[PDB]
């Protein structure tokens, strides 16, 4: 019973850790798209 | 003009609708006049449906049916469903909707009403149904301060009472043929002493009020029972 | 970037000007009062046309008395003095139509505010109509989703419905209408959002949200903010509604927000008063119920002969549409209000929103008691009409029961499952902003709710357990998904693989 | 001891269930962050 | 005029106030409007002068002051105070009294939002 909760445990940290990085690739997308754009729209 | 005193018709013969409330606490009768009260989204429409479909079953004569100032899709279905039914060949159809300027919805239950006094006076029984008499009265506010008339209580035209009874008093049966009549009223506000409907409650027969309280308990059709008079 | 031949424009305009003299029939101004002009002269001008004034402003001609001419300014009218000339144009008040104003950004009388430049329309149409008549209609049976699970489950929305959205202020009204708003990009109903007496930073948002999302380019925006005429902000409906229904009477479906028509009621109210017109409940003019009446009939589906006859023949055997998500605000709940009541006799159902359900998280809000559609399941797909009968009774055995939590352990058997599944019915029916679900999802999380694949979840993780159970169908099930999206079909293949599905990601995920 | 065998395999199986999650979610927020920059670099 | 559409700043930028239960709780937009609710006696005036003091030393802004129906006995002493907490040079006065007739009374905050 210990194995079961810890492997259930143990699963949840994995799909929040893969969450975590899911809303860095996106929100550093959308900031290096910004600074292209103010770059292209200065020069 | 109205029929006079002497070509008036008394009766009380009992006219069976098949719903219960209707049947218990304000009955009908042949020749008698109904009026529907009830604020927004009550049921008015629904109710008037049901009463069309179930005094249907015993009657084998003319019907008139007069959109007064509501929704054109409401005709739309009424007319599709008559035709697909076969019913339609019965059933004559006057329409002045809520899209139309104030003329035509303050004229419209007259042009309906002629045509069932010409079925009265041919000596036949026929059923007259009118959706919303109120829209009748508030065309007649619509145009009030345009023809030069000084201002009623909360806003009506003064001449209120007279236009509800020199309408009102043409739909009843008299000694040559009869007139059943079904007529839905609206409400303002949910507010019983508004003018409009507390001038409309001395001209009919049969009164069913429908309440928003009752319809909020999940009961339909929502007649308050407590309010609810009939002279039969 | 700017070579000198491009500016050669200006000899092309010369090229094409006329310089020959037209008659115009002319006035002059006597006096000016709180946007109300009166106008000596002028005998040759019609009912409801636009009048000329210096500065590009225009008016409108109300009041043709024998002796003067009384206009509103539909405009600022505090440049406007006496002894300035009045002209004639012509024209009952018009909008330019078309798809050229598809992404852009205008106001009341169709002229650009976002800064992109003129408007190319080839066309303009009159502000004021009469609604086609009862031969002219056919009966809604096409979807329109909003994306929402509540609101596409239960009080399901039609090509041609008026559907109200009512409730207090800052619940999420504007939210439901802009997301039905950017569900409809890639379904071929083009969008028209009217914003009546907003804020223009709330406007700016919208439109920032709109182009954040990818529905820009399918959504013309008219906007009278809250600073302009009450005339713009009386109009402007009328005007975003001509603008839906070119795309109506070619054969074309459309959708309309307007996000506050309380608003102009308002507004009408302040335009009345000031013609010392007598008023009525809540001072309101007597008219009030045929300002709303003569806008929202217009929202309509007409029949192929109504288009066959619009287009002279051009366009066979389609139908048209304009649906009209129309918006009111309460005061604390009073829905017995004059104008709210107005409104309800006019549309085919509506949305409350409440605001104790919203304080307490239920954030889309939706009232299951009082909230109807008269369309119903004759516009809804079949997958979706089979899957929710079981969710507004799971809501309804919920209502008084929620209450009951704090000692439903000494119940019984069938008042504690029935309170169990009210609550799992109450936790899926939340829903985030933006977010929007397709059929397939929502066919999903209402069958993993009616069939009783939620019975051993707890509540707080419902959710969670729903767009876990998205995501395995999106990467195992993914033509299942396709299959569904298609037209909303439902047989025993559907059931089956479904229900296969969901019994192995109970089973191994 | 065979009943316990059986309990770490099934606590192996849900660790990787979760990496296969893992790996979808951090996919489509790569595809994601790939049409958010073409949307603002259009603008 | 207001401004028009084009010239809307954008975003929903927070106007740091430097009070904690205020940024906390209730935090204020640059460009919004804050109700204040309460009677007298509860650390109105003194939470209109810290965010004097914070906006001009913190934030390099100026505060304009408009007092609709300002009553004279108030505004004396709102004047006293604020130049003995040293916040006077720091915000522009303008009061429309209430012995004025009401057109005063009206065009007040016009003149206030017109200096800021
Ligand atoms: N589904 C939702 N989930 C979470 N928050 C939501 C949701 N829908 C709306 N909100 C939030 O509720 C708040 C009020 O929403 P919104 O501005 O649409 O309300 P409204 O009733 O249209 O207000 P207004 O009076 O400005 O017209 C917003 O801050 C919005 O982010
Ligand atoms: N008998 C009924 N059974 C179920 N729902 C009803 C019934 N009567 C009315 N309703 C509900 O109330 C709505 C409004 O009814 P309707 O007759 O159009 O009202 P009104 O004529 O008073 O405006 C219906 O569309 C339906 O949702
Ligand atoms: N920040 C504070 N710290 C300590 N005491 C305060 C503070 N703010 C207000 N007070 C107390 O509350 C009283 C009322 O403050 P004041 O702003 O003058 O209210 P009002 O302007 O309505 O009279 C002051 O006399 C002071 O003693
Ligand atoms: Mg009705």
């Amino acid at each position: 019973g210990q194995q079961l909760r810890e492997a259930k445990a143990q699963a949840a940290e994995i799909v929040e850790q893969a969450k975590k990085r899911a809303n860095q690739i996106v929100d550093e997308a959308r900031d290096q798209a910004r600074t292209e754009g103010e770059r292209l729209k200065a020069q | 003009e109205a029929p006079s005193y002497a070509d008036q018709a008394g009766g009380n013969e009992l006219l069976e609708t098949g719903i219960k409330v209707i049947d218990l606490v304000c009955p009908f009768a042949k020749g008698g006049k109904v009026g529907l009260f009830g604020g927004a989204g009550v049921g008015k429409t629904v109710n008037m449906m049901e009463l069309i479909r179930n005094i249907a079953i015993e009657h084998s004569g003319y019907s008139v049916f007069a959109g007064v100032g509501e929704r054109t899709r409401e005709g739309n279905d009424f007319y599709h469903e008559m035709k697909d039914s076969n019913v339609l060949d019965k059933v004559a159809l006057v329409y002045g909707q809520m899209n139309e300027p104030p003329g035509n919805r303050l004229r419209v239950a007259l042009t309906g009403l002629t045509m069932a006094e010409k079925f009265r006076d041919e000596g036949r029984d026929v059923l007259l149904f009118i959706d919303n008499i109120y829209r009748y009265t508030l065309a007649g506010t619509e145009v009030s301060a345009l023809l030069g008339r000084m201002p009623s209580a909360v806003g009506y035209q003064p001449t209120l009472a007279e236009e509800m009874g020199v309408l009102q008093e043409r739909i009843t049966s008299t000694k040559k043929g009869s007139i059943t009549s079904i007529q839905a009223v609206y409400v303002p506000a949910d507010d019983l002493t508004d003018p409009s409907p507390a001038t409309t409650f001395a001209h009919l027969d049969a009164t069913v009020v429908l309440s928003r309280d009752i319809a909020s308990l999940g009961i339909y059709p929502a007649v308050d029972p407590l309010d609810s008079t009939s002279r039969q | 970037l700017n070579p000198s031949e491009i500016s050669e424009i200006i000899k092309g305009r010369i090229e094409k000007l006329d310089v020959a003299s037209q008659a115009r029939n002319e006035g002059t101004i006597v006096s000016v009062s709180d946007g109300i002009v009166r106008i000596y002269g002028l005998a040759d001008v019609m009912y409801g046309e636009m009048i000329e004034f210096p500065g590009g402003v225009y008016g409108m001609a109300l009041n043709l008395e024998q002796d003067s001419v009384g206009a509103v300014v539909l405009g600022e009218y505090q440049g406007l003095a006496e002894g300035m000339n009045a002209k004639c144009t012509g024209r009952i008040l018009e909008v330019p139509v078309g798809p050229e104003l598809l992404g852009r950004v205008v106001d009341a009388l169709g002229n650009p505010i976002d800064g992109k430049g003129p408007i190319d329309a080839k066309a303009t149409d009159a502000v004021e109509k009469v609604a086609p008549g009862v031969i002219w209609r056919k009966s809604v049976d096409q979807p329109v989703q909003t994306g929402y699970k509540s609101v596409d489950a239960m009080i399901p929305v039609g090509r041609g419905q008026r559907e109200l959205i009512i409730g207090d202020r800052q619940i999420g009204k504007t939210a439901l209408a802009v997301d039905a708003i950017i569900n409809q990009k890639d379904s071929g109903i083009k969008c028209v959002y009217v914003a009546i007496g907003q804020k223009q930073s709330t406007i700016a948002n919208v439109v920032r949200k709109l182009e954040e999302n990818g529905a820009l380019a399918n959504t013309i925006v008219v906007a009278a903010s809250a600073s302009e005429s009450a005339a713009l902000q009386y109009l402007a409906p009328y005007s975003g509604c001509t603008m839906g229904e070119y795309f109506r009477d070619r054969g074309e479906d459309a959708l309309i927000v307007y996000d506050d028509l309380s608003k102009q009621a308002v507004a009408y109210r302040q335009i009345s008063l000031l013609l010392r017109r007598p008023p009525g409940r809540e001072a309101y003019p007597g008219d009030v119920f045929y300002l709303h009446s003569r806008l929202l009939e217009r929202a309509s589906r007409v029949s192929e002969e109504y288009v066959e006859k619009f287009t002279n023949g051009a366009v066979t055997g389609k139908t048209g549409s304009l649906t009209a998500l129309p918006i009111i605000e309460t005061q604390a709940g009073d829905v017995s209000a004059f104008v709210p009541t107005n409104v309800i006799s006019i549309t085919d159902g509506q949305i409350f929103l409440e605001s104790a359900m919203f304080n307490s998280g239920i954030r889309p809000a939706v009232n299951a008691g009082i909230s109807v559609s008269r369309v119903g399941g004759a516009a809804q797909t079949k997958i979706i009409k089979k899957l929710s009968g079981g969710i507004r009774t799971a809501l309804a055995q919920y209502r008084e029961l929620a209450a009951f939590a704090q000692f439903a352990s000494d119940l019984d058997e069938a008042t504690r499952k029935q309170l169990e599944h009210g609550q799992r019915v109450t936790e899926l029916m939340k829903q985030k902003q933006y977010a929007p679900m397709s059929i397939a999802e929502m066919s999903l999380s209402l069958y993993a709710a009616e069939r009783g694949f939620l019975q051993d979840v707890e509540i707080a993780k419902v959710g969670s357990f729903e767009q876990a159970l998205i995501s395995y169908f999106q990467r195992e099930h993914a033509a299942l998904l396709a299959k569904i999206n298609e037209k909303g079909d439902f047989n025993d293949e559907i059931d089956a693989g479904i229900k296969a599905g969901i019994e192995k990601f109970k089973a191994t995920q």
